[PDB]
């Protein structure tokens, strides 16, 4: 029985002189840590116990208290910054890191762990553990000719930690360690284990956020095929980082988003612009946003995949983020398109959609519609119809929008919608 | 999901 001691009782036994006395406390030090209810990381480290369990990291002679203590520590580790802190302040993570060498794969799997919740504390940690030499050995412990033959628990564990090397920006990760990790990452983007998967994507949305030269680090490995596919997966823990790693790869040159493009992206969105889960409608309606900002024949790739229905669809019926966006996706689509291409989206029926839209509490969007209007309009000047696309905004109501919005705060508001009015409605 | 404890 290690069950429910005092934290009296656990300095009582850690200050022992005995091996097998500390090993007792340290044990029950860790069963406290791991109840659910308040575990109180705080009496622990104002204890003083921090640098007791760091020391025994080191004890190779008594593997058991390695493991106890390894465990106490992540789960301190686990908590707020302060606490975090306070493990890292006891010389946690070169013992961490030579604990990772460990022949018991239970101890340096908590290593692997351990590390992975200092790393996810935020970037100056990050770069910590990557200082003290933290990759070279998580690398090498997935250096075997088959993934499948590791525990699972455990590659579910390293590809975690790994992830956390790779999150979080001001600033982002080291280049040369973002270099050394991706073709380990790239081979976990093929493993089966959803869990895997959805890490692998994460830490792979993580390196994509950022300037165009990040995005071609990724790029350049030629994952985004792989990225497609699980953006096609059934399970939504996948589909959501492979759509946001996606979506910032399309933030970067129209050549990426090219490649996005070529590896056959676009047929899955039909069912993603409709996905019952909001946030994958949203993100998919902002990754076409940023794809309909390309060139014309990426705008012309959209209107082959049969898309432009499905973001009429989703600025008639979305949530608002989800409008908003497809709102955005129009404007770009307006502003880069061909004359043909906006005559095809007025066609499928844009128009009273996005006149419904402009009675949203929202100025951004009402800017961002009435830019698209004023858009409509100079392609339909372009060919002499531009007493038709009054007529079609007169008769949903829009003209009415319109007038009244000539009268608001906004300085960009009133002034573009009397633009409008004076030049097409009178 | 960035911090995890273990039980």
């Amino acid at each position: 029985g290690t069950v429910n001691w005092s934290v009296e009782d656990i300095v009582k036994g850690i200050n022992s002189n005995n091996l097998e006395s500390q090993l007792q406390a340290t044990q029950a030090a860790r069963k406290l840590l791991s109840r659910e209810k308040q575990p109180p990381i705080d009496n622990i480290i104002r204890a003083g116990l921090i640098p007791k369990f760091v020391s025994f990291l080191g004890k190779t002679d008594c593997s058991p208290i390695q493991f106890e203590s390894a465990w106490a520590l992540t789960n301190i580790a686990s908590g707020t910054s302060e606490q975090t802190k306070a493990v890292v302040d006891g010389g946690a993570i070169p013992a961490f890191i030579s604990l990772l060498a460990s022949p018991h794969a239970h101890i340096s799997e908590q290593a692997v762990w351990a590390l992975g919740n200092i790393a996810g504390d935020g970037s100056a940690f990050r770069d910590l553990v990557i200082k003290h030499g933290a990759i070279d050995p998580l690398l090498a412990l997935l250096a075997v000719p088959d993934l499948s033959t590791l525990a699972c628990g455990y590659l579910r564990n390293l590809t975690w930690t790994l992830s956390n090397l790779c999150r979080n920006k001001n600033p982002a990760p080291p280049l040369d360690a973002v270099e050394q990790i991706l073709p380990t990452l790239v081979r976990l983007l093929h493993h089966n284990d959803p869990e895997v998967l959805a890490d692998s994507c994460w830490a792979i949305s993580y390196l994509t956020d950022g300037p165009n030269e990040r995005i071609e680090m990724v790029v350049k490995k030629g994952v985004v095929p792989q990225l497609v596919k699980l953006l096609g997966a059934t399970e939504l823990p996948i589909v959501t980082p492979a759509l946001r790693a996606i979506g910032n790869i399309v933030t970067g040159t129209d050549e990426q988003t090219q490649k996005v493009i070529d590896a056959g992206a676009l047929a899955v969105f039909p069912s993603l612009l409709t996905n019952p889960k909001t946030n994958i409608q949203k993100e998919a309606t902002w990754t076409m946003s940023n794809i309909t900002a390309g060139r014309q024949d990426q705008i012309q790739q959209v209107v082959n995949h049969g898309l432009v229905p499905f973001l009429v669809g989703v600025l008639s019926k979305a949530d608002f983020k989800t409008q908003k966006e497809a709102a955005w996706a129009i404007t770009n689509y307006t502003s880069g398109g061909t004359v043909e291409q906006i005559v095809y989206l007025v066609h499928c029926g844009i128009i009273e959609p996005l006149m419904n839209l402009l009675s949203a509490k929202d100025t951004k969007i009402i800017q961002v519609i009435l830019d698209a209007i004023s858009n409509i309009f100079q392609a339909a000047e372009k060919l002499g119809e531009t007493e038709k696309l009054s007529i079609m905004i007169e008769e949903c109501g829009g003209l009415d929008k319109i007038e009244a919005l000539q009268r608001h705060e906004n300085e960009s508001v009133y002034k573009a919608s009397l633009n409008l009015i004076e030049k097409y409605f009178s | 999901l960035p911090k995890r404890m273990r039980r």
